[PDB]
């Protein structure tokens, strides 16, 4: 995941 | 309640850092000198001198530095890659001592504990390094099923924490069991990625974490009993926690909406500033040796270096 990286 | 200024310092600039919130991309080591990874290449600036040395460029197509973390007496330095390297530099000679494989992923959080030095993964597997012998690959702690992006051994040893983006915080035993590598402790109240880990330096068993955008917490633990001794909604993603020792005081780092350090009074939990400016989310926080500054990296590409902790 990039949970954290999206918008 | 004493005089915090509003500002920062001195505004460092750091072009090309990388906006991904799961990377630990600066450090300040105990000889005052803060290291800090730009896309491809370290950085070493000294807060005594002013001096800015390029410590090393990657050499392949692609590839970046997802970690890095000085060993304590900060005359070498640790760096995780997205190759999945744990590299070891020795900072005045300027070479490379060591590059150790054995993750399948990149590396993206480092934790020092005396010559073992812990190098956590996206695979989710914890690695612990003998840096000293020719088999580095001493362990395998297996608690996480996404990317390990918190790993901190607690000041006396006696416990290593993990946060993960599978939202996991563990606390690992320093030496395995009957049962080999298995946590002490498993804290599940996050509901986001933790990031934020940090141990009390005058309490031994108490833990603080934070959690990404999904969660906004700030958790204090007693990782003894498994106790969750306080929750507190700081109302933005916290990427990072650091204990002062001065004034009993947290800070925490934010993103949206108001990209903030947040100094918080222990064990209260109340706020006693909030430090603006930052026009990005911040992405790390790194104390100095004296305890006195802050330093914050955002994805504005600067560093502000806030002397917050001063004393008398």
């Amino acid at each position: 995941l990039s949970k954290e990286n999206v918008q | 309640c004493r005089y915090i200024p509003s500002l920062p310092d001195r505004i460092l600039d750091a072009p090309e850092i990388r906006n991904d919130y799961y990377l630990n991309l600066v450090d300040w080591s105990s000889g005052n000198v803060l290291a800090v990874a730009l896309d491809n290449s370290v950085y070493l600036w000294s807060a005594s001198s002013g001096d800015i040395l390029q410590l090393l460029q990657m050499e392949q197509p692609g590839e970046y530095i997802s970690s890095v973390a000085w060993i304590k007496e900060g005359n070498y330095l640790a760096v995780g890659t997205s190759s999945a390297e744990v590299q070891l530099w020795d900072v005045q000679q300027q070479k490379r001592l060591r590059n150790m494989t054995s993750h399948s992923a990149r590396v993206g959080s480092l934790s020092w504990n005396s010559y073992i030095l812990s190098s956590g993964s996206r695979s989710g597997h914890i690695h612990h390094h003998d840096v000293r012998v020719a088999e580095h690959h001493v362990a395998t702690l297996s608690g996480h099923s996404q990317e390990v992006c918190g790993l901190r051994w607690a000041p006396d040893g006696r416990h290593l924490a993990s946060g993960g983006n599978d939202n996991l915080v563990n606390v690992w035993p320093s030496a395995p069991g009957e049962g080999g590598w298995v946590p002490l402790q498993t804290f599940t109240q996050h509901q986001g990625a933790v990031k934020a880990v940090a141990w009390c330096p005058w309490q031994s068993n108490v833990l603080a974490t934070g959690g990404g955008t999904s969660d906004r917490h700030i958790r204090i633990w007693n990782v003894c009993s498994g106790a969750c001794l306080s929750a507190v909604d700081a109302h933005s993603q916290v990427c990072s926690i650091l204990w002062s020792p001065h004034y009993k005081e947290l800070i925490s780092g934010h993103g949206f909406a108001q990209n903030q350090l947040v100094i918080w009074k222990y064990p209260t939990m109340a706020k006693v500033a909030e430090l603006k400016g930052h026009t990005s989310r911040v992405l790390s926080l790194t104390m100095s040796p004296d305890g006195a500054t802050v330093a914050s990296a955002a994805a504005d590409e600067t560093l502000r270096l806030w002397r917050c902790f001063e004393l008398d």
